[PDB]
């Protein structure tokens, strides 16, 4: 949780500008409660689902 | 003569004396008809309602002013305030006419009533359409059943009911236009 | 699972066991009432999966029968508790050791086989669930015309 | 353990599968078995209206019919009538009849004898195995009238929607034994027609009551069968909701598991390494 | 609701509010119980379809906007509104409306005398019906 | 039953308990697959209804009430006396109190001929046959 | 092939059986949903009876002996006799006999100038379906 | 599961497999029986998602 | 299960207006124009709000 937040707490918006993180999430064995995934979902401000 | 007042209404009182109230009452084949018999009206005139019904379809529930109807006394014909007939049908020819165009089924024998308020409710089982009946079997149908002459009632029965449904189906194939 | 349904205490009947069930020591109809009630509880427990997914309309009347009778016993074996009524409001019931045998007897046999299962929940002993259901009954018939206001101008 | 419910995941997960499958062969045969109804519903009505309907009559011996279903994952439609061919036959005999008890389909002789074991005689089954016709309904008619009754009573499903099935208690009277004595209103009501038949009125009306039979019948296990189809379309769009549901709970448990399995293997691999090392 | 408790509770709550949420959550409970078994659509009873339209009711009374909280007194009278039937034939898609209404056309004294008492004193809930026949629901 | 096992087996099993061990092992087989069928009780066979019952006289044969072992000779008697149909006539809920009345009321000689015998000999199988005529069993 | 993925293969194959392996990729496709879907064949729409019998004849074309690899002009036109029609009539047990039969009896000349274009021209495409109803399939 | 319905020996027929169950080596008359009881093995367990 | 013909005469209208919702949040992309043709549109969000 500290390197994913050592990550993701640089992409904001500061007084000067901002970065906007399109970030692609892969879940591993299609469960969302695995350790990758809701660690990093704790940082999404948006999800866009593309489905076939 | 009349010591039992029976009816729909009537079955759900004594229902009520006797089933669990958990259970509604239940409906009957009367609350799902919209025309009776004894009630007036229902001829206005020219056209009364004819109701002609096999089994498996319906065939008409439109108006005519006059059907004929092939009675075991012979074709009758019901005009508009026709007396109230329970009429058996044997094996012949319903015309249903609303004017000069003709709808003529041919069928296998049943009841036609013409009701107290006008209505007519033709019955039968089986409406074979004259323009879709088999010319090439009513005369090989009947020669077998002119010739089977057997020694049961039964078939007697059935012998008598097998060729006067073939030969009013000759008479009913030949003089058509 | 059994507190999820308000069934409190939330006793496991099916895995609480003691040494003193033994038809030797408790008794002999203490016992077998015990271990009808266990085995009742147990074939329900067996039929969960297929009143999940089929329904209760598809079991045999000997499997819908005992269906009716464990859900019976499942919300008798639940009890106000004399500590517990500061936050529920409903008083506690200490039930005698004859009381919860011959009431546990009853359910059994089937002799409460016409009382609703909500008369079971909550209550004391097999006199409870009859006044419960009594109770319950009067609830559905109560009913006043006109409600009996007189708030309105009320004299000083 | 860890497979136990492993397995039962691919179990549930084929429930929620065929008996979807089950739901659409349902709703196939509910949309072609209503066109039938509809036509078999028309020749109900002239009889009715010629007879009345009197279900609560001073019958001696009567026959009832409960027309139930054959296969029987339907959801409270075969013992739905059974509770009300059980009202009925607590509210006609108040008086010693005869009653025989009759049921169409499987499910109706084996939720009958619960109920009736004395009074049931007769047991017609697979009637919708290929179709239903009057041919085969009249054959049923006629075994009715091997046993001589005042009275028959038909119990069916009447399909009024996809939703309602309101069970219908619909009566055929004995021609000249109680169907002429409950006419005689003021003198008679059937006096007003006039007997076009071969024979006189005792034997026109003893063919029209068997054809009234024949009908009442052949509508009543065409009404029964696509309120089973409709049944049978809602009872499995509750059950592949319920195995979807239940299924969403056991992938949710499998992955715990799965997740417990990894770090229980990982703590033991790193205590024997820290035993070493 | 089924599962969210308070272990210290009812020993600590506004006794104008105890006194109101106890048939509140009680109502709760037949709405949870009747909306588990009566998912399927099967049969209806019409009591049990008169506590399916008081439990969805009593649902949204106790929706809240976010950043806008409601002081207890506030609070209580709207429970109030909702047990005691005054917000009966309402729809559903109006309560968040209906009870901005109850607390805005109900006189601010009613507010006061409950929020000083703490309780519903048998004064108050004969005046405080009065004001609740007085209101102007929206739909009618 | 099913997972029990014994790899000695019937090498070194009491013969005359191996006589009605294979009548009892195989229709306890049939009576498992049987079962997660038995939920529908409406749908009768008379084929799998016939050992839907037989094995469940054999099931409530096997029950055994602790601290009491029984002879094994009253044992072989006891799956006798349900493998070859005396207790077909007996409800499924009274087997226990008919096994006491099997061993109850026949004579106390056909165990002591059978424990030195060692198998039910021919002299024996028509001998027992009858004895378990000539007791009454709780079931009619 | 509900599992087993190539992501490179959007356009990176055969030209020739590009034009066919897309109609295959979805009618092998809606076949997976409704194949244990109706696993009975009894009571069957008149639509999706029609994707059991096409996803049949379409899994069984695809299956092949060991130790024997096919040119891809080969796997093209037997693709193509089951993506086309030419095959909705042998049963399911003859369409590993009736593919062969395909690569017996068409005219080999038609694989030389698949191969070497690279694609199904359409004056090919002509003579495809010519020389695939000459065939002798051996459903009979 | 074979030995629980008192099959003997509790061979599992879609589990057991040969090198020597190529048709080059002991004939396609052996291969196709073998196959052939493998595929109406394979199905009913296929239909036993229905049959049971 | 049933058809288009089956549902009710207000839900031809929810047909009708979510399937021309799927085609309008279809929007050509100015990247793509080169290797389809057509070319891409930058939509505001001031016209997105009021468009849908």
């Amino acid at each position: 949780a500290t390197d994913l937040g050592g990550l993701q707490e640089r992409i904001t918006t500061t007084t000067k500008g901002s970065i906007t993180s399109v970030q692609a999430v892969y879940v591993p064995a299609d469960d969302l409660t695995d350790p990758a995934p809701a660690t990093t979902f704790a940082h999404l401000d948006a999800t866009t689902v593309l489905s076939r | 003569e009349a010591a039992a007042p029976a009816g729909p209404k009537e079955f759900t009182e004594v229902w009520n004396k006797k089933a669990p109230s958990t259970l509604i009452v239940p409906e009957f084949p009367s609350n799902y008809t919209a025309v009776k018999a004894v009630g007036e009206g229902q001829v206005h005139g020219d056209a009364f309602p004819v109701n002609f019904y096999t089994p498996h379809s319906i065939l008409s529930q439109a108006q005519k002013d006059t059907v004929v109807l092939p009675g075991v006394d012979g074709y009758f014909g019901v005009k508009a305030s026709h007396v109230p007939t329970i009429a058996q049908l044997k094996p012949g020819v319903v015309e249903l006419h609303s004017g000069a165009e003709s709808e003529k089924f041919f069928v296998s024998g049943g009841f036609a009533f013409v009701h107290p308020n006008g209505v007519t409710d033709i019955c039968v089982l089986e409406a074979a359409t004259l323009d879709q009946v088999d010319p090439a079997a009513v005369k090989s149908a009947l020669a077998a059943a002119s010739a089977a002459q057997p020694t049961d009632e039964f078939e007697q029965a059935a012998n008598r009911a097998a060729i006067e449904l073939y030969s009013a189906l000759e008479s009913a194939v030949e003089a058509k236009a | 699972s059994i507190a999820e349904l308000g069934i409190y205490p939330a006793v496991d009947p099916l895995d609480s066991t003691s040494r003193m069930l033994n038809p030797n020591v408790i008794g002999a109809e203490h016992y077998n009432v015990a271990r009808g009630v266990q085995k009742v509880l147990q074939d329900y427990k067996n039929l969960q999966d297929i009143i999940a997914i089929l329904g209760m309309d598809e079991l045999s009347e000997e499997d819908k029968l005992t269906v009716a009778r464990a859900r019976k016993i499942q919300r008798f074996l639940s009890q106000p508790f004399q500590v517990a009524e500061v936050f529920t409001g409903t008083p506690g019931k200490y039930v005698d050791l004859a009381d919860t045998i011959s009431g546990f007897q009853g359910v059994l046999t089937g002799k409460y086989d016409d009382l609703p299962e909500m008369a079971f929940y909550m209550v004391g002993d097999i006199k409870e669930v009859k006044e419960k259901a009594d109770k319950m009954a009067k609830d559905i018939a109560s009913r006043k015309e006109a409600d009996n206001k007189k708030v309105s101008e009320e004299l000083k | 353990s860890n497979q136990a419910v492993k397995q039962r995941i691919r179990a549930i997960k084929n429930i929620g599968k065929i008996t979807k499958a089950m739901k659409m062969v349902a709703a196939s045969k509910m949309k072609n078995a209503q066109i039938a109804v509809e036509q078999s519903r028309g020749l109900v009505d002239p009889f009715v209206r010629l007879f009345g309907d009197f279900p609560a009559v001073n019958s001696n011996k009567s026959v009832v019919v409960a027309v139930t279903s054959d296969k029987g994952l339907c959801g409270g439609l075969n013992s739905n009538i059974t509770k009300y061919t059980r009202a009925t036959l607590a509210t006609t005999e108040s008086e010693g009849k005869d009653v025989v008890v009759v049921s169409i389909g499987d499910k109706g002789r084996s939720q009958l004898t619960r109920i009736e074991s004395q009074r049931y005689q007769l047991a017609i089954a697979d009637t919708y195995k290929v179709r239903v016709t009057f041919g085969q309904a009249s054959l049923i008619v006629e075994e009715l009238i091997k046993h001589n009754p005042q009275s028959y009573q038909i119990l069916f499903n009447k399909f009024r929607s996809a939703i309602s099935f309101k069970p219908t208690v619909a009566t055929i009277l004995s021609p000249d034994l109680l169907e002429k004595q409950l006419e005689d209103v003021t003198g008679n009501s059937l006096d007003a027609y006039d007997i076009e038949a071969s024979h006189e009125r005792s034997d026109v009306l003893r063919d029209l009551t068997e054809f009234h039979l024949g009908v009442t019948l052949y509508n009543a296990m065409l009404e029964n069968n696509c309120s089973e189809h409709a049944s049978r379309m809602s009872a499995m769009e509750n059950s592949t909701k319920s195995a979807g549901e239940m299924l969403g709970k056991l992938t949710l448990d499998y992955n715990r598991k799965r997740q417990a399995t990894i770090t229980t293997e990982l703590i033991e691999i790193i205590a024997g390494a820290s035993a070493l090392m | 609701v089924g599962l969210s408790v308070s272990r210290v509770g009812s020993a600590a709550q506004f006794p104008g509010m105890k006194q109101v949420a106890g048939t509140l959550k009680l109502e709760l409970a037949q709405y949870r119980e009747v909306a588990a078994f009566a998912q399927f659509g099967s049969d209806l009873d019409a009591a049990t379809q008169y506590v399916l339209e008081r439990g969805a009711r009593l649902t949204e009374m106790l929706k809240q906007k976010q950043f806008a909280p409601i002081p207890i007194e506030r609070q209580t009278v709207a429970v109030y509104a909702a047990t005691k039937g005054f917000l009966d034939k309402v729809r559903v898609q109006d309560i968040v409306a209906a009870e901005e209404a109850v607390i805005s056309q109900v006189n601010p004294a009613v507010f006061k005398i409950l929020k000083a008492n703490g309780k519903i004193t048998p004064a108050l809930d004969a005046h405080l019906k009065a004001e609740l026949r007085k209101v102007k629901l929206p739909g009618a």
